[PDB]
């Protein structure tokens, strides 16, 4: 009408760049991110590992792919970026469901702290973390065959009484299952005390050797993107 | 023992404030007390470049003040018309945590950069067809920033590293290393005669660059928190700072201190992004709040409010032609205004 | 960027042809795809087009209907037929890209065309002036052509472009869109307009700048040319 | 400039009691949500304290509940930490701390290697 | 860490030995500039036809 | 039979009133950009729209009944607001069994992205819903036409078969929030019990009211109470295109954080 021959063959090539882009949409929205956090006391490398075996000097951040249920993952280890990180952490605001992952024995409150921080960031709301706590077996021994005692670092330790437990493995002295769930307690106290409804925190005892994390992200995810569309479809 | 180091640096300190002081005779409000306002600034999304999928950090005019270049966190820099809607180009990114995004002057080349702390090269006008990388820049050893072309051979890249680098396309390595900082530089800003620079940084304090050796021309000191996103001034002879703080300030580097402060009570979020115009009347400054502001720069007082963006806005950046200012946004829509 | 095609050769005036093409030297699934011929002691034509992701099929008005233009992008070639050719569309083909972006240049390479012989209308021309002009180097050549319709869409650019051809290799973009050089040219080569009236500006007459300085306009879908201005030592 | 100075540390007793003032300047004193963190020798930094904005809220690390008390008294542009039934096992430099960004609940590696809104730092010591 | 505090003390005499203008001398600068290129920007006088950003 | 009913000018117009604020919001703040406007945003569009044009003749069944014998002021325009009270009346219905389908989709198959393919896909299914029903109600316009087959075929496809579409999909969507527990699966579970019930007691009453009347009532004789029945009734049914508007989205934070 009022555009040439080339504006028209122009229009062309960009319906053609669209349709490529909806291609991708295809291929982006049917796809799970999760960012991957923890300290460097934590089993953060064996998760990855974990998951790896389920499925580049200075890079940034690593990534690796993993599908558990014809659901494809795609998990951001980040990587050789500073100790701050108040502002790449910004990046991930849309991602599903952070991985947190703690040392249980163990300066474990740093671990608490950050994941405090995590908790109340603006831009992190709306992300619903996931715990891992691992050394669990290494918290075994650190109670049941050990010195060392939670009651400093912790002084409500030892006023503790712990809950009714479902049921823990029956392995587990009940000294070893108090102590746990202590510190399970501890990360969801913060987690409930101001993320009202739209976070989740979502606590493991996971391991070195725990080969169920991959589908305890795909259960624990699944039920965020479940969370997720009860609001977006005015359902909630 | 060794505290005599340590004391002398906060002397020089405690002396460079006492000599930034004697000198602002008058306040940058009361040269622009007697001066008419600019009024009420009223802006339409003429255009709506919609197509990317995930939020937008980055957005580069092409030189020409018709082509854009955005870059999304799924990983594409769409090359739009932004006369028509059309995609000149499509890029696939590989790291799609790109941060920022250029284009170089000529326009024959655009870099994205990203969080990878690789600054990668890809070529347009090739005499082929598609797109393709032509050099990937990796020295730096955290997340780049910002990255600005000086031509088609010198490309300047802000990490959070606290350094800044020079590079040379082909020879693909680094020329000067800037390294003043103390907390991870977040927006860089070429001058207008790209003979130097100033790079905001996460230490509440941008610091002016001589890129022909590597030396810390200057050192303002102003904001509270860290900053966000500089940009000079067309004349070079300024630049605005608009931090996390909730503050844009303008700085000038040869009064070297503080002149205005853009502030209101109501803003609690940080900017993200500035830019002047073309005549340094109108500062724009992209919010956090889900919708940027428009400040006349001089006087200081809020001049008009865009406000079209669901999410927060991430990246802003006028025309050389002064026509048309795109809005990037984290509701994954750039918006043309006028 | 080599193109290369296939068939060609004597034909009958009811025999079935397939002047198929190959391309295998550029990203051949992004690029406007047209077609061009020269009769052969004259100027040259446009014929069949096909656009980036066939959704735009224009035509001449002597092929319109006849024998279909097609595309294969895996194979990168555009395969072709025809059967009847009526004795006087007998001529030596082309094989030629244009990428239409903003600032893309189109016809900016062009190919060989093997010469099949035979066994035997609102559209525009580009009117050109006196065809000879022989000049000797060193002067300033402005050889000219006008059009029939005004070349200035409502976009603000004048389209023009334009060609050489040698006493053997094929044709070449000077400049498009009737202002701007292309790739592998010479700065000497330079182009001055009007919108209607206008002529491309020559300064140093080398050894590779003799020739014939055809042109065609991208305004409608005619694609037009004139006769050829036949330059001489 | 953010710029922290802060007074305090000595020689105090295995017991004694050593309050810790903290003189902030150059920024809004009130919008930071600050902390209390401390390096001490063959180790690295940790975290103690977690004045809100107004006073409103207050946290701690096991280790010291019970025993600090954090007051920052937004008149004086202060920040406090005086300390009670002090071991020969809290024997560390301290550094007087700061929220990124104002307005906000979280602090963000307050206990980084190189912050930047932090003190330059008090040292306290014991046993003698 | 002298191989360090060593280098911000004299990057910090490197900032004191600048003759700086007083703000006066960029009042010039900045309005002046501001005031000359005032009309031609088109963000502050509107374009409303000559502008490609129309309809 | 006896039509001789005082109650109908009065509940029309408050309906009327509740419809059209409702849905007249609801289209205005569905036409916004508002951050990837997704597939499920043209089923409620269309809900809303349906619901629209459905409330937008009803003042005009309200004019007939004040003055009884009064849109004979319509001139032949009798045969197309009969015909609009019926064919968007249950266009709102397949509307409404197509967004159950959707948030079935939703919950139960999270993963496996079938509730998407926007604006081509949810229109087109749209402009089936549309011409679809188009026709088959157009076997109206070409007192009353007496075809009891018309009824049976608008009882079985019109309102039985998509009752049965949304209960089993509301239903399987309800086991699943059975087995975060209180803030969101209790309100959610609560919506959804409220939205099944406020469905099934507008309409199913109505059509098997209306095809008792039709048959015992103008073919032999009838009796009056069940005339009161019927018309209470279809009072009832033409309210849901105020119910609809706010059930559907009210509760949901998707929508009211739009506004
Ligand atoms: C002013 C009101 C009266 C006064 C107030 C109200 C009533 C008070 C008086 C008493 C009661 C009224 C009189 C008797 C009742 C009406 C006379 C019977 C007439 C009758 O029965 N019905 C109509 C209604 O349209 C017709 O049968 C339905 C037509 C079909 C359209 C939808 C079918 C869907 C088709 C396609 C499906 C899916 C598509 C493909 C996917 C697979």
């Amino acid at each position: 009408c009022t555009l040439s021959a080339e504006d028209k063959a122009a229009v062309e090539r960009s319906k053609m760049i669209e349709k490529q882009l909806q291609k991708d949409k295809q291929v982006y929205r049917r796809t799970l991110r999760l960012l991957l956090l923890g300290a460097d006391n934590s089993g953060k490398s064996t998760i990855v590992k974990q998951m790896r075996i389920y499925h580049v000097k200075t890079s940034g951040i690593f990534e690796t792919k993993f599908q558990v249920d014809k659901v494809n993952f795609h998990m951001f280890d980040v990587g050789a970026q500073r100790d701050e990180r108040r502002k790449w952490i910004q990046c991930f605001n849309d991602v599903t469901a952070i991985i947190f992952v703690v040392d249980s024995s163990d300066r474990l409150q740093e671990a608490l702290n950050d994941f405090k921080s995590i908790w109340n960031n603006r831009w992190l709301r709306t992300i619903s973390v996931i715990l891992f706590l691992n050394k669990q077996d290494l918290l075994a021994e650190k109670v049941l065959a050990g010195k060392s005692k939670i009651e400093d670092y912790f002084p409500e330790f030892a006023r503790y009484t712990t809950p009714e437990d479902a049921t823990p493995e029956p392995g587990e002295d009940p000294r070893v299952t108090r102590a746990k769930y202590f510190i399970r307690k501890e990360f969801v106290d913060i987690s409930t005390a101001s993320g009202d409804g739209r976070h989740i925190c979502y606590p493991h005892f996971t391991c070195s050797v725990d080969t169920e994390n991959a589908r305890r992200i795909f259960n624990d995810c699944k039920d965020i993107i479940l969370q997720m569309n009860l609001r977006e479809y005015n359902l909630v | 023992e060794l505290d005599q180091l340590r004391q002398e640096a906060e002397q020089l300190k405690n002396q460079i404030r006492d000599a930034r002081k004697a000198c602002a005779d008058a306040t940058l409000s009361q040269i622009t007390n007697n001066i008419d306002p600019v009024g009420r600034i009223q802006m339409r999304t003429r255009r709506t470049l919609r197509g990317h999928l995930a939020k937008i950090y980055a957005m580069h005019w092409g030189t020409d003040s018709r082509l854009l270049v955005s870059a999304s966190q799924d990983g594409k820099l769409i090359i739009w018309d932004s006369y028509t809607t059309n995609k000149v180009h499509a890029i696939p990114l590989r790291s799609s945590w790109v941060m920022t995004c250029a284009y170089a002057p000529s326009g024959n080349y655009v870099a994205c950069g990203g969080l990878d702390n690789i600054c990668s090269i890809y070529n347009l006008k090739t005499r082929e067809g598609n797109v393709r990388v032509s050099r990937e820049l990796a020295g730096h050893t955290g997340y780049l920033s910002c990255c600005r072309f000086l031509d088609d051979n010198q490309i300047v890249t802000s990490s959070g590293d606290t350094t800044c680098a020079l590079w040379d396309i082909e020879t693909g390595q680094q020329t000067t290393t800037f390294t003043g900082h103390t907390g991870d530089v977040m927006s860089l800003s070429l001058a207008p005669d790209t003979r130097l620079f100033v790079s905001g940084a996460c230490d509440a304090s941008a610091k002016l660059w001589d890129v022909r050796e590597g030396m810390c021309r200057q050192t303002f000191t102003g904001h509270e928190s860290d900053i966000n996103a500089i940009c000079f001034f067309p004349n070079g002879n300024a630049f605005a700072t608009g931090s996390d703080d909730a503050t844009c300030r303008l700085f000038d580097l040869r009064a070297d201190q503080e002149l205005m402060t853009y502030s209101h009570d109501n803003i609690i979020c940080g900017i993200t992004s500035v830019s002047f115009s073309k005549s340094g009347r109108l500062l724009l400054a992209g919010y956090d709040d889900f919708n940027c502001n428009v400040w006349d720069a001089l006087k200081a007082d809020r001049a008009g409010v865009l406000a079209g963006h669901d999410n927060r806005v991430s990246c802003l950046g006028v025309t050389d032609d002064g026509m048309a200012v795109a809005t990037g946004s984290w509701d994954s829509f750039l918006k043309i205004w006028n | 960027v080599q193109l290369v095609e296939s068939g060609g050769g004597l034909v009958q005036p009811g025999g079935s042809r397939k002047l198929s093409c190959s391309a295998s030297g550029f990203a051949f699934s992004s690029f406007g795809m047209h077609w061009v011929r020269q009769a052969p002691e004259k100027g040259l034509e446009w014929v069949a087009y096909i656009s980036s992701g066939s959704g735009t099929i224009y035509y001449a008005d002597t092929v319109k209907g006849r024998f279909t233009i097609s595309r294969d992008d895996p194979k990168n070639t555009l395969f072709l037929q025809m059967t009847s050719l009526r004795s006087e569309d007998t001529a030596m083909y082309y094989c030629v890209r244009s990428i239409y972006y903003y600032g893309s240049s189109p016809f900016d390479f062009w190919g060989q065309g093997t010469t099949l012989t035979v066994s035997s209308s609102s559209d525009i021309v580009m009117t050109q002036a006196t065809s000879s002009v022989p000049v000797t180097p060193g002067e300033s050549v402005s050889i000219s052509c006008r059009s029939s319709k005004s070349l200035l869409h409502s976009n603000g650019n004048t389209y023009l472009y334009w060609f050489l051809q040698r006493p053997g290799q094929s044709p070449q973009l000077l400049i498009y869109r009737m202002s701007n050089l292309a790739s592998g040219v010479p700065d000497r080569f330079s182009g001055s307009g009007s919108g209607t009236a206008f002529t491309l500006t020559i300064s140093r007459l080398e050894a590779e700048d003799v020739g014939v300085y055809y042109c065609m306009q991208h305004l409608e879908y005619p694609l037009t040319f004139g006769a050829g201005t036949k330059l001489e030592l | 400039q953010v710029q922290l100075q802060e007074s305090g540390g000595g020689l105090v007793q295995p017991g004694g009691s050593l309050r810790l003032s903290c003189a902030a300047s150059g920024f809004t004193f009130s919008n930071y949500k600050m902390n209390w963190v401390r390096q001490a020798p063959g180790k690295g930094l940790e975290w103690v304290s977690d004045i809100s904005q107004s006073g409103a809220s207050i946290s701690y690390t096991g280790s010291v509940k019970g025993r600090f008390t954090i007051s920052r008294d937004n008149a004086k542009n202060t920040l406090y930490l005086q300390m009670n039934s002090l071991k020969p096992e809290d024997t560390a430099v301290y550094y007087c701390a700061r929220c990124p960004a104002p307005f906000t609940r979280d602090c963000f590696d307050v206990t980084s290697t190189t912050y930047a809104y932090r003190g330059q730092g008090t040292q306290v010591t014991v046993s003698s | 860490s002298i191989a360090q505090a060593r280098k911000l003390v004299e990057q910090l005499k490197m900032e004191a030995n600048i003759d700086r203008i007083k703000v006066s001398k960029a009042a010039a600068d900045l309005m002046a500039y501001c005031e000359a290129h005032a009309k031609e920007d088109p963000l502050l006088t509107p374009v409303a036809s000559e502008n490609p950003f129309r309809e | 039979e006896n039509f001789k009913r005082e109650f109908f000018p009065i509940v029309y117009l408050i309906i009327f009133f509740w419809g059209v604020l409702g849905n007249g919001l609801s289209i205005y703040v569905f036409l916004q950009p508002y951050k990837k406007s997704t597939s499920v945003n043209v089923f409620m569009l269309n809900l809303a729209i349906s619901d629209l044009l459905f409330i937008s003749t009803l003042p005009f069944r309200a004019d007939y009944y004040l003055r009884g014998s009064n849109w004979i002021f319509g001139d032949l325009a009798c045969r197309i607001m009969s015909y609009s009270l019926y064919v968007n009346m249950y266009s709102s219905i397949y509307f409404l069994t197509v967004l159950s389908v959707v948030r079935f989709l939703a919950m139960v198959h999270p993963f496996r992205l079938l509730h998407v393919t926007s604006i081509r896909s949810a229109w087109i299914l749209c402009g089936i819903i549309w011409i679809l029903i188009m026709a088959s109600s157009i076997m109206l316009l070409d007192k009353i036409a007496k075809l009891q087959t018309m009824n049976y075929i608008a009882l079985v496809v019109g309102c039985l078969l998509p009752f049965f579409t949304l209960s089993i999909c509301y239903l399987l969507i309800i086991r699943v929030l059975l087995k975060g527990l209180r803030v969101s699966h209790r309100k959610a579970l609560t919506t959804i019990i409220i939205t099944l019930i406020i469905f099934f007691l507008c309409f199913l009453p109505y059509h098997t009211l209306r095809t008792v009347h039709l048959t015992t009532w103008k073919v032999g004789l009838c009796k009056d109470r069940l005339h009161k029945a019927l018309v209470i009734t279809l009072a009832l049914a033409a309210a849901n295109a105020c119910f609809n508007p706010l059930l559907y989205y009210f509760a949901g934070e998707n929508f009211k954080d739009r506004l």
